[PDB]
C-alpha cells in the first residue's frame, strides 16, 4: 500500500538539493527502507547515496523474501482458481498489486492494476484503483497519467453522490495545481477546510491550513481576504495555535510593514527547502513584495520616498533601485523624480492592459496554427 | 577459427539478400519505369534513391559486371547475382572495377541507370574510411562520372545527376582546390537554365555559395540579379539551406529587417530528423541577429536536450545584453572571444555596444521623469558626464525618447505620452494579421479539391424501374 | 522516405509547465535570498 | 479579427477530414 | 477597501473624487475564446499529426 | 576589378583591358554588368580604334544577363566577329533568337512589306540566309522547306 | 431478400399495391425487458451490504 | 517528320484554353439555376395536409411515422427541412396523398 510512503519521497528530495543536509536523512530513510522490504526506490538511490558496500547479504535476503511472498501469492491464485467466487484470483491480484507497487517498479504495478480494473463490477473499487494511480503519479510526476486519471475519475464520479470522494478529488486536484504555477485555482480548490480528514498525504491538518493561507495571500484581493479567510472561525481557531502565520497575515492586513519583511524572509526560507514550492520559491517572493508596494501607493498621490525609510525599511538607494526595476517591468504604475526626491502616481485606464495580452496570445496562437498548417500537407 | 564461424558468415549472406530487393530490384524497376515511362519524379524513384543512400550511408564486383546488352544478358543479370553469391560463399572475391562498365556486355541502354550504378561505387569509395579511395582515384571515378555528365536527353538524367554533382563537390571539399570547382560550377549553371527550365538552379546555387562564403569573399552582385532564385522545385530540403545562405548574406551587410524573417522561415522549414547539425548554427545566428535588430527579446527559452550544451555561452551573453550594465558585456567578451572566433561570429557581436547603450537609456527614460545627468554617467558607468549629453542628444534625434534637457541646469525632463489606444497604430497592428488570417484560408481551400477524384459514379435512381413505374401508372389509370 | 540528412558539422559532442518569464533568471545573477539582502543591509542603519 | 480566426481554423479541420478520408480509401484499389 | 474610489492629497488635504466607466465586457469574451480555440487546436494533434 | 583602368584614354590600354575581359567574362558577368554602359560609351565613339571589339564583350555580358534583345543588337554591331557559327552555345542561342525576331517581323510585314517598316539590317537577313544556306549544305532540306514559309519570302 | 433472414417476430416494410416484402426494419422491443421496466427493481451490488 | 511536331503542338495549345472558357462560364450559370431549383420544391407544402407523430429514423432521408388516422407508415422525407428539429416525439405534417414527411 501507499498510505505512509509519501514522506519517503520528501526525504529523497531533502537529500538531492540540500548539499549540506547529508547526515541524518541518509540514515532514517535507510532504516525505513530496510523494513517494509522497499526494494524499488533505492536501485538508483543507492548510487545517489553512499557506496553502502555491505548490502549484498541484505539485498539477497530481501529479494528472496520478495520471491517467497510472490510465490505464496501465486499459490493462493491457483487455490482460488478451483473454488472461485468473483474470480478470487482477481480479488487477490488486486489486493497484492499494491504490495508489488510498494516493493517493485512502475511497470508491474501499472500492468497489474490495468488488468485487475476489469474484474470489478462496482464503482467503489474502480475509484479506489483510480486513486491508487493518482497517488503513484504524484510520486513520480507523470503528467499525462495525472490528466487522464483525473478525467476518468470525474467521468466516474457523477453516478452517485460520493461527496466524500468528491472532496478527496478536490484535494488531489489542488495538490496538482500548486505544483504547477497556478495559484488562483489552488485557492479556489483549497476552500475545503471543513471537509478535510486526517488524510494520508498531509499528516497535519495544520500543514493544510498553512498551505491554503499561503496561496490565499497571492490569489485574492482585499474584500475577499477580509471576508473569508479572516471571518471563518474554523481556521482562526487553528491559527490561534500558530503564532507565526497569524502575525504574518495580520502584518499585511494592519499595514505594519516593518514586521512584514522578517516574517516574509522566514517564510521564504522555510519554503525554499520544502517540496513542491522550491522550483519557483523566488517567484512567490517577488510577488508579495511588489504587492506590498501596490497596497500603499494608491492611497496617496505625491508621497516622498524618504517616508519609506522610516515606514518600510531603511535605505534610500535600496528602495530607489527596487522601484526602478519594478517600473521597468511594466507593473506598479507610478513615476519618480530624483532632483526633489518625490514619487508621483498616475491612473492608466483598464484598456491598454486589456490589449497587450490579447495581441500577444493572438500572436502565439497564429504561430501555432501556421505550424500546424505546414506540418500537414507535406 | 571457432570464433569467426558464427558471426562472420552472417554478414555475407543477409546484406546481399536484403540488397537484392533494395537496389537490384530498384534498378530493375527504374529501368522499366524511369527510362520506360514519362512519369519522371514518380517512376524516377528519387525517394528510393534517397532511402538507398541514407541506409547504405550507415551500412561491388558482382554488381559492377551487370550485363544487359541483349534480352538474355538482362535476364542473366539476376541469376548471375545468385551465381556470384554462391562464388562468394565458396570462393573469395577481389581499379579493376572501373573498366567493367565498358566490358561484360554492360549495356544498360539507360543513362539514368548506369549513372546511379556508377555513383553507388563513388559513395562507398568516398566513405572508404578516410583513404578517399586512393585520393584522386575517387575523383577519377567522378571524372568518369563527369564524362557521363556530358553524355547527353535528360528526362531523368537531370534529377539523377543533381545528387552526383552534389557529392562531386564534397570530394574536393575534403581535399584540394575549390576555385576551379567554382569555374566548373559557373559554366555548368549556364549549361543549364538555357535548356528551358531544367532545375539544378537550386543545387548548383547552394554548391556555389557553400564555399564562396568560406573563402570569405562576400560578393553579392549576382545574388540580387540571379535568375535561379526561383526554381520553385526544391523538395522542401534545398529551399531551407538556400534561404539560410541568402539570409546570412543579407545580414552581414547591415541589413537586419528582412534577414530575420527569411532565415526564421528557413529554420522552421527544417525537417524532424534527430540530427541537429545545421539547426545549431541557424539558431545561433537567428538570435544574434535578433539581438542586433532593435532589442527584440529572443529569450524564448531553449532548454531542449540537443541544444542545451552548445548554446551555454550565448545564454550568458543575452543575460548581459538585456540589462543596462556595460561592464558585464566586456566581462563576457574578454572571456569568450576565442570561442566566438572559433565559431566565426566575432565580427557580428563586436558591434553590440550601441544596442546596450540604447537599452540602458530607454530604461532610464521610462523609469524616471526628471533626473540630473550627474547620475546617468554613474548608473551607466561612462566615466564622464559631459559625453552623456551627446549620447542623450543622439537618442532624442532618433526618436528613442522625447525628453528635453536644460543644459544650463543639467537635469533632464521627459514628456508624458499615454493612452496609445486612441492612436492609429493598433488598427495597423490588427490589419497586419487580418491579412494573414485571410490568406491562410484561401491557401487551405486551394489544395482541398486535389484529393477528390475518381468520382465517376453518377447514378440518379435506376434504369429499368422507369418502365415498371410507367406500367403501374397505366394500370392505375385504366381503372 | 525519411531521407532526413544534412552534410556538415553535427556537434555539441552529443519538465516545466509554467510558461517561462525572463525575469526569473535576471536576479539569478545575485540576490540569492531577499532574506540575505535585508538581514545584511538593515544592520548598518 | 476574432471571426476570421475562427473561420480559418474551421477550414483547416475540413481539410484534415478530407485528406484522411482519401488516404484510407485510395489503398483499396491495390 | 474599494468602497469609495478617488484619491487623497497630503500636501494640503484635498480629496479628489472621480468616476470611471463600467469595465467593458468587450475583451474577456475574446480572451476566453482565444484560449478555447487554443485547446481545440492542441486536441487536434491526436487526430492530425499522429495519423498522417 | 580591372575595369578601373577603363577610365584611361589610351586605346592601347583599352585593348589590354578588353582582351582580358573578353577572356574572363564567363566568371564575372554580374560584376561587369555593373558598368557595361561604359563599354557602350566606347562603342559609341566612332573615333575609337578597334571599335568593333567592344560590341562582342557587351553581347557576352547581356547574353549572360538574359537581355537577349540588347545581345542581338550588339551581336549585329560586332558583325563579322560572328563569322564563327560552329561551336559556342552563345552564338547558337543568339542566332536562334535572331531567327525568331526575323520571322516575327516578317509575319508582321506579311500584312504589307511597304507598311512603313523599320529598315532591315542587312547583317540580320545576311546571317539568317547564311544559316539557311548552312541548312541546305547539311542536306537537311526538310528544315528549309518548312522555314521558307515562316520567312514569308 | 433471403429466406433465412425472415425470422419470426420481426418488423418488415410492405409495398401497398401488391403487399410485397421490401425491407427489414431495425427491430422491436423484447417483452421481458418491458416487463422489467414496469416492475422497476432497484439494482444493487455487494458494496452496499452491512453485516 | 519534324514540322508536324510544331504544328500539332501549336494546335493543341490553341484548342486548350478554350476548354477553360465554357467550364468557367458553366460554373457561373449552374449556381444561378440551382437557387431557382432549390426554391422550386415548395409546391409540395400546399394548404391541405394531415398531421402525424414522428417515431424514428431508419437511416438518412427515410423515417417511420404514425398518422392520426390510426396507422403507421414507412415513408420518405423532404431534403430541405432541418434535420436538427426531429425530436423523439415531435409533431409533423404529411402530404395528404403520398403521406410523405414535409
Amino acid at each position: 500500500p501507499k498510505n505512509p510512503d509519501l514522506r519517503i519521497a520528501q526525504l529523497r528530495f531533502l537529500l538531492s538539493l540540500p548539499e549540506h543536509r547529508g547526515d541524518a536523512a541518509v540514515r532514517d530513510e535507510l532504516m525505513a527502507a530496510v523494513r517494509d522490504n522497499n526494494m524499488a526506490p533505492y536501485y538508483e538511490a543507492l548510487c545517489k547515496s553512499l557506496d553502502w558496500q555491505i548490502d549484498v547479504d541484505l539485498l539477497n535476503k530481501m529479494k528472496k523474501a520478495n520471491e517467497d511472498e510472490l510465490k505464496r501469492l501465486d499459490e493462493e491464485l491457483e487455490d482460488a482458481e478451483k473454488n472461485l467466487g468473483e474470480s478470487e484470483i482477481r480479488d487477490a491480484m488486486m489486493a497484492k498489486a499494491e504490495y508489488l507497487c510498494r516493493i517493485g517498479d512502475k511497470e508491474g504495478a501499472l500492468t497489474a492494476f490495468r488488468k485487475t480494473y476489469d474484474k470489478t463490477v462496482a464503482l467503489g473499487h474502480r475509484l479506489d484503483i483510480v486513486f491508487y494511480l493518482l497517488r503513484i503519479g504524484l510520486f513520480y510526476m507523470d503528467n499525462d497519467l495525472i490528466t487522464r486519471n483525473t478525467e476518468k475519475a470525474k467521468s466516474l464520479i457523477e453516478e452517485g453522490g460520493d461527496w466524500d470522494r468528491r472532496n478527496r478529488l478536490k484535494v488531489y486536484q489542488g495538490l496538482y495545481c500548486v505544483a504547477i504555477r497556478d495559484f488562483k485555482q489552488a485557492a479556489e480548490l483549497f476552500l475545503d477546510t471543513v471537509s478535510t480528514f486526517t488524510s494520508y498525504e498531509l499528516m497535519d491538518y495544520k500543514t493544510f491550513v498553512t498551505y491554503t493561507v499561503y496561496v490565499s495571500m497571492i490569489a485574492l484581493e482585499r474584500p475577499d481576504l477580509r471576508e473569508k479567510v479572516i471571518k471563518g472561525a474554523e481556521i482562526l481557531e487553528v491559527l490561534h495555535s500558530l503564532p507565526a502565520v497569524r502575525q504574518y497575515l495580520f502584518s499585511l492586513y494592519e499595514c505594519r510593514y516593518s514586521v512584514f519583511f522578517q516574517s516574509l524572509a522566514v517564510v521564504e526560507q522555510e519554503m525554499k527547502k520544502d517540496w513542491l514550492f522550491a522550483p519557483h520559491y523566488r517567484y512567490y517572493v517577488r510577488e508579495m513584495r511588489i504587492h506590498a508596494y501596490s497596497q500603499l501607493l494608491e492611497s496617496y498621490r505625491s508621497l516622498t520616498l524618504g517616508y519609506m525609510a522610516e515606514a518600510f525599511g531603511v535605505g534610500v538607494e535600496f528602495i530607489d533601485q527596487e522601484l526602478s526595476r519594478f517600473i521597468a517591468a511594466g507593473r506598479l504604475h507610478c513615476k519618480i523624480d530624483k532632483v526633489n526626491e518625490i514619487v508621483e502616481t498616475n491612473r492608466p485606464d483598464s484598456k491598454n492592459w486589456q490589449y497587450q495580452e490579447t495581441i500577444k496570445k493572438g500572436d502565439l496562437l497564429l504561430n501555432r496554427v501556421q505550424k500546424l498548417s505546414r506540418v500537414i500537407n507535406m | 577459427p571457432p570464433g569467426g564461424g558464427e558471426q562472420e558468415p552472417p554478414p555475407p549472406p543477409a546484406p546481399q539478400d536484403v540488397e537484392m530487393k533494395e537496389e537490384a530490384a530498384t534498378g530493375g524497376g527504374s529501368t522499366g519505369e524511369a527510362d520506360g515511362k514519362t512519369a519522371a519524379a514518380a517512376a524516377e524513384h528519387s525517394q528510393r534513391e534517397l532511402d538507398t543512400v541514407t541506409l547504405e550511408d550507415i551500412k561491388e564486383p558482382r554488381f559492377v559486371l551487370r550485363a544487359l546488352r541483349m534480352l538474355p544478358s538482362t535476364s542473366r543479370r539476376l541469376n548471375h547475382y545468385v551465381l556470384y553469391k554462391a562464388v562468394q560463399g565458396f570462393f573469395t572475391s577481389n581499379l579493376p572495377f572501373l573498366e567493367e562498365p565498358m566490358d561484360t556486355e554492360a549495356d544498360l541502354q539507360f543513362r539514368p541507370r548506369t549513372g546511379k550504378a556508377a555513383s553507388t561505387p563513388l559513395l562507398p569509395e568516398v566513405e572508404a574510411y578516410l583513404q578517399l579511395l586512393v585520393v584522386i582515384f575517387m575523383m577519377n571515378s567522378k571524372r568518369y562520372k563527369e564524362a557521363q555528365k556530358i553524355s547527353d536527353n535528360r528526362r531523368a538524367l537531370d534529377l539523377v545527376a543533381a545528387k552526383c554533382y552534389y557529392y562531386h563537390a564534397r570530394v574536393y571539399e575534403f581535399l584540394d582546390k575549390l576555385d576551379v570547382v567554382r569555374s566548373f560550377l559557373h559554366a555548368r549553371l549556364r549549361t543549364a537554365t538555357l535548356r528551358h527550365d531544367a532545375d539544378g538552379q537550386a543545387t548548383l546555387l547552394n554548391l556555389l555559395l557553400r564555399n564562396y562564403l568560406h573563402y570569405s569573399l562576400y560578393d553579392q552582385a549576382e545574388k540580387l540579379v540571379s535568375k535561379s532564385v526561383f526554381p520553385e522545385q526544391a523538395n522542401n530540403n534545398e529551399w531551407a539551406r538556400y534561404l539560410y545562405y541568402t539570409g546570412r548574406i543579407k545580414a552581414i551587410q547591415l541589413e537586419y529587417s528582412e534577414a530575420r524573417r527569411t532565415m526564421t522561415n528557413a529554420l522552421r522549414k527544417a525537417p524532424q530528423h534527430t540530427a541537429v547539425g545545421f539547426k545549431q548554427t541557424v539558431h545561433k545566428l537567428l538570435i544574434v541577429v535578433e539581438l542586433l535588430l532593435g532589442e527584440i527579446p529572443d529569450r524564448l527559452q531553449f532548454r531542449q536536450p540537443s541544444l542545451k550544451r552548445s548554446l551555454m555561452p550565448y545564454f550568458l551573453l543575452t543575460q548581459a545584453v538585456r540589462t543596462g550594465n556595460l561592464a558585464k558585456f566586456n566581462q563576457v567578451l574578454d572571456q569568450f572571444g576565442e570561442k566566438f572566433q572559433a565559431d566565426g561570429t566575432y565580427t557580428l557581436i563586436i558591434r553590440l555596444r550601441h544596442n546596450v547603450i540604447k537599452t540602458g537609456v530607454r530604461m532610464i527614460s521610462l523609469s524616471y521623469s526628471r533626473i540630473s545627468l550627474a547620475d546617468i554617467a554613474q548608473k551607466l558607468q561612462l566615466d564622464s558626464p559631459e559625453d552623456a549629453e551627446f549620447i542623450v542628444a543622439k537618442a532624442i534625434r532618433d526618436g528613442v525618447i522625447e525628453a528635453s534637457i536644460n543644459h544650463e541646469k543639467g537635469y533632464v525632463q521627459s514628456k508624458e505620452m499615454i493612452d496609445i489606444y486612441s492612436t492609429r497604430e493598433p488598427q495597423l497592428a490588427f490589419h497586419q494579421r487580418i491579412s494573414f488570417c485571410l490568406d491562410i484560408h484561401n491557401m487551405s481551400v486551394k489544395a482541398m479539391r486535389f484529393p477528390p477524384k475518381s468520382y465517376n459514379k453518377d447514378l440518379e435512381s435506376a434504369e429499368e424501374r422507369r418502365e415498371r413505374e410507367q406500367q403501374d401508372l397505366e394500370f392505375a389509370k385504366e381503372m | 522516405m525519411s531521407e532526413k540528412k544534412q552534410p556538415v558539422d553535427l556537434g555539441l559532442l552529443e519538465e516545466d509547465n509554467w510558461d517561462d518569464d525572463n525575469v526569473e533568471d535576471d536576479f539569478s545573477n545575485q540576490l540569492r535570498a531577499e532574506l540575505e539582502k535585508h538581514g545584511y543591509k538593515m544592520e548598518t542603519s | 479579427y476574432l471571426a476570421s480566426l475562427i473561420r480559418s481554423v474551421v477550414a483547416l479541420h475540413n481539410l484534415i477530414n478530407n485528406k484522411i478520408a482519401n488516404r484510407d480509401a485510395e489503398k483499396k484499389e491495390g | 477597501d474599494k468602497k469609495f474610489h478617488g484619491i487623497l492629497d497630503q500636501g494640503e488635504g484635498v480629496l479628489i473624487i472621480f468616476d470611471e466607466p463600467p469595465v467593458d465586457k468587450t475583451y474577456e469574451a475574446a480572451l476566453e475564446t482565444i484560449q478555447n480555440m487554443s485547446k481545440v487546436v492542441d486536441s487536434l494533434y491526436n487526430k492530425a499529426k499522429k495519423l498522417t | 576589378g580591372i575595369i578601373s583602368l577603363l577610365d584611361e584614354d589610351e586605346p592601347q590600354l583599352k585593348e589590354f583591358a578588353l582582351h582580358k575581359l573578353n577572356a574572363v567574362v564567363n566568371d564575372f558577368w554580374a560584376e561587369i554588368s555593373e558598368s557595361v554602359d561604359k563599354i557602350e560609351v566606347l562603342y559609341e565613339d566612332e573615333g575609337f580604334r578597334s571599335r568593333q571589339f567592344a560590341a562582342l564583350v557587351a553581347s557576352k555580358v547581356f547574353y549572360h544577363l538574359g537581355a537577349f534583345e540588347e545581345s542581338l543588337n550588339y551581336a549585329l554591331g560586332a558583325g563579322d566577329l560572328f563569322n564563327v557559327n560552329d561551336n559556342s552555345e552563345y552564338v547558337e542561342t543568339i542566332i536562334a533568337k535572331c531567327i525568331d525576331h526575323y520571322t516575327k517581323q516578317c509575319v508582321e510585314n506579311a500584312d504589307l512589306p511597304e507598311g512603313e517598316k523599320k529598315p532591315i539590317d542587312q547583317r540580320l537577313e545576311g546571317i539568317v540566309n547564311k544559316m539557311f544556306q548552312r541548312c541546305l549544305d547539311d542536306h537537311k532540306y526538310k528544315q528549309a522547306i518548312g522555314i521558307a514559309l515562316e520567312t514569308r519570302r | 431478400i433471403d429466406i433465412n433472414d425472415v425470422t419470426p417476430n420481426c418488423r418488415v416494410a410492405l409495398r401497398n399495391d401488391s403487399y410485397t416484402l421490401h425491407k427489414i426494419l431495425p427491430n422491436k422491443v423484447d417483452p421481458l425487458v418491458s416487463l422489467m421496466m414496469v416492475e422497476k427493481v432497484p439494482d444493487s451490488t455487494y458494496e452496499m451490504i452491512g453485516g | 517528320d519534324l514540322y508536324s511536331r510544331y504544328k500539332k503542338l501549336q494546335q493543341e495549345l490553341e484548342f486548350l484554353e478554350v476548354q477553360e472558357e465554357y467550364i468557367k462560364d458553366e460554373q457561373k450559370n449552374l449556381k444561378k439555376e440551382f437557387l431557382h431549383a432549390q426554391e422550386e420544391v415548395k409546391r409540395i407544402q400546399s394548404i391541405p395536409l394531415v398531421i402525424g407523430q414522428f417515431l424514428e429514423a431508419v437511416d438518412q432521408n427515410t423515417a417511420i411515422v404514425g398518422s392520426t388516422t390510426g396507422s403507421n407508415y414507412y415513408v420518405r422525407i423532404l431534403s430541405t427541412i432541418d434535420r436538427e428539429l426531429l425530436k423523439p416525439n415531435a409533431s409533423v405534417a404529411l402530404h395528404k396523398h403520398s403521406n410523405a414527411l414535409v
